[PDB]
RNA sequence: ACAAUGGAUUCUGGUAUGUUCUAGCGCUUGUACUAAGUCUCAUGUACUAACAUCGAUUGC
């Protein structure tokens, strides 16, 4: 049991997004360079604007999905426990935090 | 029952004078801004355009944050030539303010 | 670990130090053992600074060397936590390691008291019945003694307004309040806790116990009843002091007479010698054991009351955070604590004297003696203990030896622990206030005879009852080499020369008692009187308490606090100031601090603005009404040679100076002396 | 893991924390036994 | 709130970029301007014939609280 | 000149170098106009 | 004048101790009219503390109480720490 | 046969503190009726002093 370290958590997050990129290519397949300017020193990479848009969309979708999966957790945990005496929400979140200690 | 109501009111109030005074002051400031904004909207309906006043400088080197990007730290220069990205971001920003 | 987790762990550091000051064990369930080890390392580190700052600042307050007014309240608040932490630790060492009295000691201690009271034919004090002829007068004397606290002060808190109401309910219903006390003595055995506080005295810190008011009435009734019924049944013999019949200056006067009255003490034609012993009994009340105490009180008291007294001592002692159960020691703040304390001292008085001599001093049961009287002179000549008296925890023994009885006594001491380098005169403590001629001469024969006297007396009392130590011992031997007999009674420092031991008989001033024999009616000794050094600092600390408590107090309250403390000095030590040069420098420096307080209320300490007319004119004429004791020429005489002998008054130092000369009177001319 | 700090003295946010989170194991030795037994045996000898 | 612990101390990084004032302090006045360089009556009675690392448990602490309380 | 640079025009410096206020001051003006030792020790030297 | 403890004053005292801890009783007794800070401190330590056990004694605890009351006669605050009971329960 | 003589005064003291007080334009769109001021005394109220208050004797 126990917790998962950050180097093991990062690999599992990297393994998970590779399966999201695998099925994204499978759902697409189901439906149907390097230039180095010598004067400036800058390196320009030419890439597809669709794959850059799909990168920007999927990060926003994962940002909203974790935002909504946490918002429902806020609305559920506020309306679970009311037995022990509280005063405000920061007291409830602290007295619940004492319960996970024991 | 009266002393129980008083004890119930006392146990459920945890703030203090300075915190409560600060809450009242913040509410007053928010109401003052909303009133001034409404006053400007009603005068804009009458054609007269009056600008929003700035909060006066409390000290000599006080900072207007809207006028200037403040202690700007530029992103370190990189080998990837972000030139067209800046054009698209400028176009989208000017589109937003339009 | 982030700024959040570093923020929460530092609250276990603050909580641990509050548990340390409370003497509460800090144990957090689930705390990691490396991190608990870190906090205890730094709480002990902070405690080493906190305790050492309490030791350093205490030594500054005693010297008077510029302590801030806040720090005096802070050093008081530190030591009372250190005293209770030392008190609570001492309680746990008895609870772990058992009682300090062994079963062999407590059997013999109990057997000595049964043997004594059987010879006295002592009838024990009964429980006070419903038909008791003195019950309404004992109750009024209790309530008037509780009421005398509150005639002085003006405003009362919620506890004190409760206390006056419970007396007024007892004045109006005298029969109903007796039935309440009679029920509390039969039944009540668990009592409300006691809030302790500590009074600052700038040299020491005295404890004060606060008992609940409803429980204080049944203690004050019991203390009147125990003390009235003991004197009727004659429990306490003549040596136990305070006597209820003589003031503490008269206790010095009779004891100094009653030495000289007894025969052949000053006769030193043979090798005969006289020894006077002074020892405090250490932690006498602190070492009272409750199981021995409840068993001892059943001898003299009906066991319903003997169970009340034992259970009343077993209560909770509360400071602010600190709280503990008094398992072992006696509480001196209770009302009947004085009856316990002298009865426990009577047990110690029978261990030193023994059964045979304590009958000789107290006399027979039917016709007992006076304080220092024997039924005949042959009873006196036997058993070299001549005069015994005991104050609170300070005993006073007079031993008159022959030369043969003296050499036997001092040989068996040197048999047990001799000295080859002759070092018994090093730790021998005598009076550094008297000159070197006048104090005890450190003769090898008399010093070893003095330590042999103390060695015999220390062995008679076990260390489980009282801690009788040589550093608290003062022994003065009178011999052919020592013409002086020195002792210290109730704050009075006394020196005695016989009439024949003087070189020439010179006339003396008020500081000298002339000691008369009863049958010749002739003055045959002179008693030389001085105030103790411990009492001089005690008065110097009272002047500090007048100034340090007065923040912005009016001018005439400072003058009235000066007067009530200068009168309490001079009316007690009447004729003893005159021989003391340190006290006269205290009186001058003390009175000019009171005058400077009036000069600090204004913004000028300039001498011309403040004549003696401002301070010393009476309040009816508009002045402060200050009583002076310091417009007096102070005797200054050759400090290099004043330590050697008594020079006499050869020169006068000026006492208080003023531009226009006024001879302000002093109350020593207005208070008639004790002799 | 560090437990949270609940103090008996200080409550800055004013949280209502349950009574068990806010707030010996030995016996007496034989010295207190042998003291009391000898005092009774000295007392019963004294009564007889 | 308003009574806080420190999360970090004030650094000398901030005072280094400021402009100086040049105000004359009394303890910065010249002093020590030259350095030094190295080259039968007994029978009747009843009873007849070291350092601890703890400031509170210390022997001096017991002698302290016995004399200063009394 | 120094008094008037500090804005303390409600303090009048006499020709005999006596420094007195010209009105009843506010507590904020008493905080501002509280000159130190080096002003007054200089001013008393000029009075001497 | 000394009042008795009703059930409303007990539950205010429980909620105040749960709010203020046990080392400030003049702040607990300010919620309760007619109770002093000493009275509310003592009511907690004798009756309302959940650490205290108001249970019947076992057959061993009865014989162990009779054993202590001869060892320590009669020292009921000391016996109550041995018994880990309140002292008025032990008497 | 004694000539012996220290001082000394300034500063830090319940309304503190805080806010707002655009007259003088920045180009384009959009003949509706008469009580003064200062000083002094008295009374009433509010705030305030982090002012003070119990020292002692009796005719049933």
């Amino acid at each position: 049991r126990g917790g998962i370290s950050y180097d093991q958590l990062a690999k599992l997050s990297y393994e998970k997004t590779l399966r999201n990129l695998a099925t994204q290519t499978q759902n697409s397949s189901k439906q149907d360079k390097v230039q180095k300017d010598t004067k400036t020193g800058k390196i320009t990479i030419a890439d597809d604007d669709k794959l850059v848009n799909k990168l920007a969309v999927s990060l926003q979708s994962e940002s909203k999905k974790r935002y909504e999966a946490r918002k429902r957790q806020m609305q559920n945990a506020k309306t679970l426990y009311g037995v022990e005496s509280f005063i405000n929400d920061k007291n409830k979140q602290f007295n619940e935090k004492l319960s996970r200690e024991s | 029952k009266e002393m129980l109501a008083e004890a119930r009111a006392r146990l459920l109030n945890t703030q203090g004078k300075k915190a409560t005074r600060k809450i009242r002051e913040r509410m007053l400031e928010e109401s003052k801004r909303i009133a001034e904004l409404q006053k400007r909207r009603e005068l804009k309906q009458a054609g007269i355009n009056v600008a929003i006043k700035k909060p006066k400088k409390k000290y000599g080197t006080d900072i207007d944050y809207n006028e200037d990007i403040v202690y700007e730290q530029a992103p370190m220069p990189g080998i990837y030539d972000t030139s067209t990205e800046d054009r698209q971001i400028k176009k989208k920003f000017e589109q937003f303010e339009r | 670990i982030r700024q959040k987790k570093a923020r929460t762990i530092l609250q276990h550091l603050s909580e641990a130090w509050r548990c340390w000051k409370a003497n509460i064990p800090w144990d957090v369930p689930g705390m990691p053992a490396p991190i608990k080890k870190i906090i205890e390392r730094y709480i002990k580190s902070k405690a080493d600074a906190w305790v050492s700052a309490a030791h350093y600042n205490r030594e500054r307050i005693k010297r008077g060397a510029h302590v801030e007014k806040t720090m005096v309240k802070k050093n008081l608040g530190r030591l009372t936590r250190l005293w209770i932490k030392n008190e609570q630790e001492r309680q746990r060492q008895i609870q772990k390691n058992g009682p300090e009295i062994t079963p062999e000691e407590a059997t013999t201690i109990f057997s000595v008291m049964v043997e004594w009271l059987e010879s006295r034919s002592f009838s024990p004090i009964p429980f006070p019945p419903l038909t008791y002829k003195n019950d309404t007068k004992i109750l009024v004397l209790a309530l008037e003694d509780l009421k005398d606290v509150y005639a002085s002060k003006v405003r009362l808190n919620a506890s004190e307004r409760e206390e006056l109401a419970l007396i007024e309910e007892a004045y109006d219903n005298p029969h109903d309040t007796l039935n309440r006390i009679k029920k509390y003595l039969l039944t009540q055995r668990v009592f409300k806790p006691v809030d302790i506080t500590m009074m600052e005295n700038y040299q020491n810190i005295s404890p004060v116990y606060s008992v609940d008011p409803l429980e204080k009435i049944t203690d004050a009734y019991l203390d009147q009843y125990l003390w009235y019924e003991a004197d009727q049944r004659k429990l306490f013999p003549n040596w136990i002091k305070p006597s209820d019949s003589e003031i503490p200056p008269l206790l010095v006067y009779k004891w100094t007479q009653g030495i000289n009255n007894l025969s052949e003490i000053w006769d030193v034609s043979r090798g005969q010698s006289a020894v006077l012993l002074e020892t405090t009994l250490g932690e006498m009340a602190e070492k009272i054991d409750f199981t021995l105490l409840n068993r001892l009180l059943r001898l003299i008291v009906d066991p319903n009351i003997a169970d009340y007294i034992t259970a009343k001592n077993n209560v909770v002692i509360n400071f602010k955070d600190m709280s503990h159960v008094n398992k072992y020691g006696l509480i001196r703040g209770l009302k009947f604590a004085s009856f316990i304390f002298q009865y426990y001292g009577l047990v110690i008085d029978l261990l030193l004297l023994g059964q045979e001599r304590a009958t000789d001093l107290a006399g027979p049961a039917n016709n007992p003696n006076e304080f220092m009287q024997f039924k005949s002179k042959e009873v006196e000549k036997a058993h070299p203990i001549r005069l015994y008296t005991r104050y609170l925890d300070r005993i006073y023994m007079l031993f008159h030896f022959e030369e043969d009885e003296g050499e036997e006594l001092t040989d068996e001491y040197l048999a047990e622990n001799p000295d080859p380098n002759f070092e018994n005169s090093i730790g021998y403590n005598n009076r550094k206030c008297w000159p070197k001629d006048s104090r005890m001469r450190l003769i090898r024969q008399d010093v070893n005879l003095g330590r042999a006297v103390f060695w015999e007396i220390q062995s008679r009392v076990p260390t489980s009852l009282t801690s009788i130590k040589w550093e608290n011992a003062f022994v003065s031997v009178y011999s052919k080499n020592n013409p002086n007999l020195l002792f210290s009674m109730c704050g009075f420092e006394v020196r005695i020369l016989p009439r024949q031991r003087m070189e020439e008989v010179v006339s003396n001033d008020e500081g000298v008692w002339d000691l008369v024999d009863e049958r010749t009616k002739q003055r045959t000794a002179k008693a030389y009187l001085k105030v103790s050094e411990e009492e001089i600092k005690k008065f110097d600390s009272r002047i500090r308490g007048i100034l340090m408590a007065s923040g912005s107090t009016t001018f005439t309250k400072v003058a009235a606090k000066w007067n009530t403390s200068l009168i309490s000095l001079f009316t007690y030590f009447r004729e003893a100031i005159v021989a003391t040069e340190p006290l006269l420098d205290i009186l001058v420096k003390g009175e000019t601090r009171i005058q400077n307080r009036v000069k600090l209320g204004l913004n000028s300490k300039m001498p011309t603005r403040f004549p003696p007319a401002v301070f010393y004119t009476p309040k009816e004429l508009g002045g402060l009404g200050m009583i002076s004791a310091s417009h007096i020429l102070i005797p200054a005489s050759d400090l290099s040679w004043s330590k050697q002998t008594d020079t006499g008054i050869t020169h006068f130092r000026a006492g208080m100076t003023h531009e226009d000369e006024k001879l302000i009177p002093t109350i020593f001319r207005y208070i008639t002396t004790w002799e | 893991k560090i437990p949270a700090a609940v103090s008996n003295w200080k409550n800055p946010n004013g949280y209502t924390v349950a009574l068990e989170r806010r707030v010996e194991n030995n016996t007496i030795n034989d010295g207190f036994m042998k003291l009391s037994e000898a005092l009774e045996n000295a007392d019963k000898k004294a009564r007889q | 709130t308003s009574h806080r612990p420190q999360l970090e101390a004030r650094s000398g990084a901030k005072a280094a970029a400021y402009t100086p004032t040049g105000i004359e302090h009394a303890r910065l006045l010249p002093g020590h301007t030259t350095l030094k360089y190295r080259k039968s009556w007994r029978k009747g009675t009843a009873f007849g014939r070291g350092y601890i690392n703890d400031m509170t448990k210390s022997e001096y602490h017991q002698e302290f609280l016995h004399k200063h309380v009394r | 000149l120094l008094i008037h640079r500090k804005g303390l025009t409600y303090l009048h410096l006499d020709y005999n170098f006596n420094l007195k206020p010209t009105k009843t001051l506010t507590t904020k003006e008493r905080k501002k106009s509280r000159l130190g030792n080096s002003f007054h020790l200089m001013r008393e030297l000029l009075k001497m | 004048k000394g009042g008795v403890w009703t059930n409303v004053e007990d539950q205010i005292l429980k909620a105040a101790v749960q709010k203020y801890g046990t080392h400030q009783w003049s702040k607990v007794a300010s919620l309760l009219q007619k109770k002093t800070a000493r009275q509310s401190e003592l009511r907690w330590n004798e009756y309302l503390n959940p650490k205290l056990n108001f249970t019947e004694f076992s057959k061993e605890e009865d014989a162990q109480l009779l054993d202590l009351a001869r060892e320590l006669p009669n020292q009921w605050r000391t016996i109550a720490d041995m018994m880990a009971r309140p002292a008025q329960v032990c008497v």
